[PDB]
C-alpha cells in the first residue's frame, strides 16, 4: 500500500559535517515515522521515533522532522561512530513499511 | 390537582429526614434514584424513570446546574453543585410535562427554591434565627449552619452560612488494604461551606424587587487506593506484581473542587392592564466550574515518574426569565394565562494538562507530561424561548394546553489549546460555522374530579435536548490502545413524547394514586457509544420506549380503629425500557422498588416516629454490551433484591429546639443500588484503570445520623 | 533499563519448497500486550517487514511477499514467538530479525511510542 522513498541511497560526508536524509511518503501519513541506524552484521538500532522524539540513550545529535509527506534525519554533527546505514520505517500499526536506505559513507 | 407525578420536599421534611446529600434526598423516592457510589468524581445526579445524566433538568431558582463531562481517566466531573442546607423545598417532575420549564427536561426535572426571609422570620416578629447541627456517621460527616432573616420598615434581608466537614462515605466491605482486594471505601477528606444573601425591597403591596447572592465551595481530597497496583486486565495486574512491586500506579492521589457562585436581580409587581394582572422577571449570572487535580507515583517499567493532572471544566451562565400571568372568563370556562420569554447565554470551557517529573533525576519528563487542551471550541450556547401556557376550568373539567418555542444556537470559538487536540488525533476537519436548532413543544394536561373523591388526569408533552459541544468537536486517539474518539458534528437533537394517565382518590381516611407512563424518545444521543481498531463515536437512538406503572397510598390507621396519629403508607414504581433499533434493555433502568412506612405523629405534632421498609427486586433485563462490570472480570454482575428496615424519629425538646434523630440499615445487610452498580464504569475505561471490588460499590451498613435545629 | 532480550534461532538450510520454523524467545518482561515483528534483510539488501503477532488481540499480519505461505504465533507462556515458514523460495533467504514495538496496550498515547526499540541478533535462513 504505502511507500517510503528514501534519499539519497550514499552521502559522502566527513567528521564534523551536518547530514540530512529525506524520507517521503507516497500517501497521506501520520507521523508514526521511526528511524532506525544499522551497522554491518550488526541488527539495527532505533534512533528516532514518532519523527521527532530521540530514543533514549541516542546522542542530542540525531534529529527528527516533519514537512507535509517528507520526512527528514539531521545529524547536526558528524561522528566518526556514525557512519553505517539508516532506513526510515513507516506505521504505527501493522502493516509496516522500510525505506531503501541510506549509506552514509567518507569523504 | 397538577395533571402530573411531582413530588415536594419542604425544608421541615428534608431535616426531619437528615438530608445531607442528594442521595438522601431520593431514599424514599421509589423512582428516582442517584448513583456515584465508589466513583472517585462522587454523587453523579439524579435518574428519574430510567433517564439520567443532561437529559434531566436540574435547577435552582431556575438558573440551570452544569452538564456531565467525560474526557478520559483524568477529567471527569458530575452534577453536584447544590448543597440541600440551603433551599426551602426541592420539586422532583417526571416529563416535560410544563411549558415554564424548558424543553430540555427530557425526563423531568429538579427544582430548588432557596430560602426567603418569610421562611424563616416567625409570625409577629421582625428578626429570625436558625441554628442547624447535625451529625451522619455513614461519612463521620458534621454540620453546622446559621440563618438569620430581618424585616425593618419595607426592606427584608436574610444571610446564611452553613459549614460541612467529613469522610468518605462507608461501604459494607470489611476489607482495606489496595487494589482490588479492597472492599472499603477510599479514604477522602471532604470540606463543603455554602453562603446565601438575599435583600429585597417591598416597595409596594404585590411587589418585590431583590438582591441574591450565593456561593458555595466543596472540597474533597480523595486516596484512590483502589487503584494502587493498576493497570488492571480482567481483575488481574497487567504487569504482574514478580516483575514489578507495586505496579505501574504506584499510588494515585486526587482534589476535587467545585464552586458555584450566583448573583441575581429578581422583580415581581401587581400591574393593572389588559395583557397581564401579575409580571415576575429575573436575571441572574452563574458561575459553576469543577476542577480536579491528580498527582501519582507512576512507573512505567522503566522509569519512576511523578504525573500529576489538572482537569477543569466551567459554564459561566446568563439567563433572564420572564413570565406574565393573566386571568379572565370566556363564558362559562375560568381562564388563567401564564407567558414569558427565557433568554440564555452560555460559555462552557474545559481544559486538561499535566505535568512530569523524574523521581530519581529531578528532571522534567515531556512524555509523562500534557499541554493546556480543550476538547470543544470553547463555545457560546444562545437559548431563547418563547412560552404560553392556559389553564382552563370548565365545571370539573381542567385543560392546561401549552406552547414553548426553543432556538439554540452555538458560536464554535477556534483557540490555540482546541487546535492542539486536533493534533493529538490526526483529525483536522471542523467547522467553524454556527450550529442553529429551533421545535415547537406542544404540552397538554387534562383534570377530571368525579365522586367527589376521585381525579383522574392526562397528560401529554414533548421534550427537545439539542447535542453538546463535546459530541460534535471532541476528538481524541490512542494509538497505544488502538482506539479514537470521532466527532459527529451531524447529531441530531433528541425528541421525546410523554405520555401519561393515572387516577388519585382523597379520602379523610387515607388516599391513594396510581399512574401509567408511555415515553417516546426519538434521536436519543448516545455520547462515546462503541461503533459496530476501535471507533467511540456520538450517535443517534432512532427510537426508545420506557414506559411502567406507578402506585402511591397513605391510611391513616386511627379511624378504623387504633390510636391516633399511626398512618402507613407505600410507594411502588416499576418501569420498563427497551433499544428499539437493536432490540436491547436500557441498563438506566432500575428494578422494581417498594417503599413502605409506619409512621406515628403526635397530636400536637411534639413527636413523632417512621419506619421504612424497602424492597427491591434483583435486576434482570441488562444489555450485557453496553454493561461493564465494575471489577472488569468475565462474569457481569446484577444486583440482588434485598429488603432493608431504617427508623427516623423526632422530639422537640422545648418549643424551639427540636431533635431529629434516624437510624438506618437496622438489620445490617449488605446490598446494593442498580444505579451505583451499572453506572461506575460508563464506557469501559475504569475496567482498566479505577476498577472497582464489587463490595466497595455496597451501600453502608448500620448508621444513624441525628441533626439539632433551633429555631430562635 | 534492559525490558526484554531477543534471541532467534531455528534459521539454517533447508532445501527448496521445504519449510522451516523460527523461535523468538524472550528474556524479561512478557510481549502479551506488546507486537512481535518479524524483519528479514536479504544479503546486500535493505530491511523488510514480512509478519507481526499482537497476543493481546490475537491478530496476525503479514506482507504480500510471505502471504498464505508464512504462518506467525506466539506462546505467551514461554514467552516466545514462531514463524512458521513453508513453501520457500530461492527468494526467502535473508537475515530475519525479531524485535519487539515500543508502543503496547497501556503505554500513555501522550508518551507517542511508534517503532521498535528492542531487536534479537538474527537467524540466517539458506534456502
Ligand atoms: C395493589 C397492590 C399494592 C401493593 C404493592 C404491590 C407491589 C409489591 C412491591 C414489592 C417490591 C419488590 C420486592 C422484591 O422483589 O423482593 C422481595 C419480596 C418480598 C416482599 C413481597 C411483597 C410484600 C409487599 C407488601 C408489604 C407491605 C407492608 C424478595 C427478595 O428480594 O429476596 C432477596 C433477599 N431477601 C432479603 O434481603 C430480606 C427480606 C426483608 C427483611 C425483613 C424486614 C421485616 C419487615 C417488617 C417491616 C414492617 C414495617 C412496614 O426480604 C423478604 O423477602 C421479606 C419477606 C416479606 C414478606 C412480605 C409479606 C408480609 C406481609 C405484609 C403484607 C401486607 C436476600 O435474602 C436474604 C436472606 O438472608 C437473611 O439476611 P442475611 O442476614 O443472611 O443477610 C434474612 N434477612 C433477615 O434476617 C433480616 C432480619 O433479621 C429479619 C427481620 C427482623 C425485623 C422484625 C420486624 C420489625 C418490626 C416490624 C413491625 C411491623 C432472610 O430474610 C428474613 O429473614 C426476613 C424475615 O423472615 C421477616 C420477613 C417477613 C416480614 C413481613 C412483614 C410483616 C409485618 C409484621 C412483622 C413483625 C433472607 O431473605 O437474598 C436473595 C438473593 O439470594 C442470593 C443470590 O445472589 O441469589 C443468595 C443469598 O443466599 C446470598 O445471601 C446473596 C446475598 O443476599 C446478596 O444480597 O443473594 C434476594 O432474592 P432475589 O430476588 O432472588 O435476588
Ligand atoms: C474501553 C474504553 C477505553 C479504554 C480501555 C481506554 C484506555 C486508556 C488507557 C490505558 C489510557 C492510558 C492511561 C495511563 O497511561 O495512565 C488512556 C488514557 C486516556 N484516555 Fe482512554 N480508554 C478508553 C476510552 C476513552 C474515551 C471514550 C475517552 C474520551 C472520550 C478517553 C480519553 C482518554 C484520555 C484523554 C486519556 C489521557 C489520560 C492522560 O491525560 O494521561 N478514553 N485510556
Amino acid at each position: 500500500d504505502i511507500q517510503m522513498t528514501q534519499s539519497p541511497s550514499s552521502l559522502s560526508a566527513s567528521v564534523g559535517d551536518r547530514v540530512t536524509i529525506t524520507c517521503r511518503a507516497s500517501q497521506s501519513v501520520s507521523s508514526a515515522v521511526a528511524w532506525y541506524q544499522q551497522k554491518p552484521g550488526k541488527a539495527p538500532k532505533l534512533l528516532i521515533y514518532s519523527a521527532s522524539s530521540l530514543y533514549s540513550g541516542v546522542p542530542s545529535r540525531f534529529s527528527g522532522s516533519r514537512s507535509g509527506t517528507d520526512f527528514t534525519l539531521t545529524i547536526s554533527s558528524l561522528q566518526p561512530e556514525d557512519f553505517a546505514t539508516y532506513y526510515c520505517q513507516q506505521g504505527s500499526s501493522s502493516p509496516l513499511t522500510f525505506g531503501q536506505g541510506t549509506k552514509v559513507e567518507i569523504k | 390537582s397538577v395533571p402530573s407525578t411531582v413530588s415536594v420536599q419542604t425544608r421541615e421534611q428534608l431535616d426531619r429526614q437528615n438530608v445531607n446529600n442528594i442521595k438522601e434526598l431520593v431514599r424514599y423516592e421509589p423512582g428516582v434514584s442517584v448513583g456515584g457510589a465508589g466513583q472517585r468524581a462522587g454523587i453523579t445526579g439524579y435518574n428519574i424513570r430510567g433517564i439520567d445524566g443532561n437529559r434531566i433538568l436540574t435547577q435552582i431558582d431556575g438558573v440551570e446546574l452544569p452538564n456531565d463531562f467525560f474526557s478520559g481517566p483524568y477529567a471527569q466531573t458530575h452534577r453536584n453543585y447544590v448543597d440541600p442546607d440551603i433551599v426551602k423545598r426541592v420539586e422532583i417532575l417526571r416529563g416535560p410535562a410544563s411549558a415554564l420549564y424548558g424543553s430540555n427536561a427530557i425526563g423531568g426535572a429538579v427544582s430548588y427554591f432557596t430560602l426567603d426571609p418569610s421562611d424563616i422570620i416567625k409570625d409577629g416578629k421582625d428578626v429570625g434565627a436558625r441554628l442547624k447541627a447535625g451529625y451522619e456517621s455513614a461519612s463521620h460527616s458534621w454540620l453546622t449552619s446559621a440563618t438569620v432573616a430581618g424585616r425593618a420598615d419595607d426592606f427584608d434581608g436574610l444571610l446564611h452560612y452553613g459549614y460541612r466537614q467529613g469522610h468518605e462515605t462507608e461501604s459494607n466491605g470489611g476489607h482495606g488494604g489496595t487494589g482490588l482486594s479492597r472492599s472499603e471505601a477510599n479514604p477522602e477528606d471532604a470540606d463543603s461551606y455554602s453562603l446565601l444573601g438575599k435583600l429585597g425591597w417591598n416597595y409596594a403591596e404585590g411587589s418585590r424587587f431583590g438582591l441574591v447572592f450565593e456561593k458555595y465551595k466543596s472540597d474533597v481530597d480523595t486516596d484512590q487506593k483502589s487503584a494502587y497496583g493498576g493497570p488492571y486486565d480482567k481483575g488481574k495486574p497487567a504487569i504482574p506484581p514478580s516483575m514489578l512491586p507495586g505496579g505501574m500506579y504506584q499510588w494515585r492521589k486526587g482534589n476535587d473542587t467545585l464552586t458555584r457562585e450566583r448573583y441575581g436581580l429578581e422583580h415581581h409587581f401587581l400591574l393593572d392592564s389588559q395583557v397581564a394582572d401579575r409580571i415576575q422577571w429575573s436575571l441572574n449570572y452563574q458561575l459553576a466550574k469543577t476542577d480536579q487535580a491528580t498527582r501519582e507515583f507512576y512507573y512505567p517499567i522503566t522509569r519512576k515518574v511523578l504525573r500529576t493532572r489538572d482537569t477543569t471544566y466551567k459554564e459561566r451562565l446568563w439567563v433572564f426569565d420572564s413570565q406574565l400571568d393573566k386571568s379572565f372568563a370566556i363564558g362559562e370556562t375560568e381562564h388563567l394565562l401564564s407567558y414569558g420569554i427565557n433568554l440564555k447565554h452560555q460559555k462552557v470551557t474545559g481544559m486538561r494538562s499535566g505535568t512530569g517529573t523524574n523521581l530519581d533525576t529531578g528532571a522534567d519528563s515531556p512524555r509523562d507530561a500534557l499541554e493546556r487542551s480543550s476538547d470543544f471550541p470553547d463555545p457560546t450556547v444562545k437559548t431563547y424561548a418563547l412560552f404560553a401556557q392556559d389553564s382552563i376550568s370548565w365545571n370539573d373539567w381542567t385543560f392546561t394546553p401549552g406552547l414553548r418555542y426553543d432556538y439554540t444556537r452555538m458560536e464554535p470559538h477556534i483557540t490555540d489549546e482546541f487546535l492542539r487536540t486536533m493534533k493529538q488525533s490526526q483529525n483536522t476537519a471542523v467547522d467553524e460555522s454556527d450550529k442553529k436548532w429551533h421545535r415547537v413543544s406542544p404540552k397538554f394536561g387534562v383534570t377530571y374530579d368525579f365522586a367527589q373523591h376521585y381525579t383522574w388526569y392526562g397528560q401529554y408533552a414533548q421534550g427537545f435536548r439539542t447535542p453538546t459541544a463535546k459530541a460534535l468537536y471532541g476528538r481524541f486517539e490512542n494509538l497505544q490502545a488502538g482506539y479514537h474518539i470521532e466527532p459527529n458534528p451531524n447529531l441530531k437533537p433528541e425528541k421525546s413524547q410523554s405520555f401519561e394517565t393515572g387516577l388519585r382518590g382523597k379520602f379523610d381516611e387515607g388516599s391513594f394514586g396510581v399512574a401509567v407512563f408511555y415515553n417516546k424518545y426519538r434521536d436519543f444521543i448516545d455520547e462515546d457509544a462503541l461503533n459496530t481498531g476501535q471507533t467511540f463515536q456520538s450517535n443517534n437512538i432512532e427510537r426508545a420506549v420506557i414506559k411502567g406503572v406507578e402506585l402511591k397510598g397513605r391510611l391513616e390507621l386511627g379511624a378504623f380503629g387504633a390510636p391516633q396519629g399511626l398512618y402507613t403508607q407505600g410507594s411502588v414504581a416499576y418501569a420498563y425500557g427497551r433499544n428499539k433499533d437493536n432490540g436491547e434493555p436500557i441498563n438506566s433502568v432500575n428494578p422494581l422498588t417498594g417503599v413502605f412506612g409506619l409512621g406515628y405523629d403526635e397530636a400536637d405534632g411534639n413527636y413523632g416516629g417512621l419506619l421504612s421498609w424497602t424492597l427491591v427486586k434483583r435486576k434482570d433485563r441488562v444489555d450485557d454490551s453496553t454493561f461493564h462490570t465494575p471489577d472488569g472480570t468475565a462474569s457481569q454482575f446484577k444486583t440482588p433484591g434485598f429488603g432493608v428496615l431504617d427508623l427516623s424519629a423526632y422530639y422537640r425538646l422545648s418549643k424551639d429546639l427540636t431533635l431529629n434523630a434516624g437510624l438506618y440499615n437496622l438489620t445490617d445487610k449488605k446490598y446494593w443500588l442498580w444505579d451505583d452498580v451499572r453506572g461506575y464504569d460508563s464506557v469501559g475505561e475504569a475496567s482498566a484503570l479505577a476498577p472497582a471490588n464489587i463490595d466497595r460499590l455496597s451501600q453502608p451498613g448500620r448508621n444513624f445520623a441525628v441533626n439539632l435545629v433551633w429555631d430562635i | 533499563i534492559s525490558e526484554v532480550q531477543l534471541v532467534e534461532s531455528g534459521g539454517g538450510l533447508v532445501q527448496p519448497g521445504g519449510s522451516l520454523r523460527l523461535s523468538c524467545a524472550a528474556s524479561g518482561f512478557n510481549f502479551y500486550y506488546y507486537s512481535i515483528h518479524w524483519v528479514r534483510q536479504a544479503p546486500g539488501k535493505g530491511l523488510e517487514w514480512v509478519a507481526s503477532i499482537s497476543p493481546y488481540y490475537g491478530s496476525t499480519y503479514y506482507a504480500d511477499s510471505v502471504k498464505g505461505r508464512f504462518t506467525i504465533s506466539a506462546d505467551t507462556s514461554k514467552n516466545t514467538a514462531y514463524l512458521q515458514m513453508n513453501s520457500l523460495r530461492a527468494e526467502d533467504t535473508a537475515v530475519y530479525y525479531c524485535a519487539r514495538s515500543m508502543n503496547w496496550y497501556y503505554s500513555s498515547p501522550y508518551g507517542m511510542s511508534q517503532g521498535m526499540d528492542y531487536w534479537g541478533q538474527g537467524t540466517l535462513v539458506t534456502v
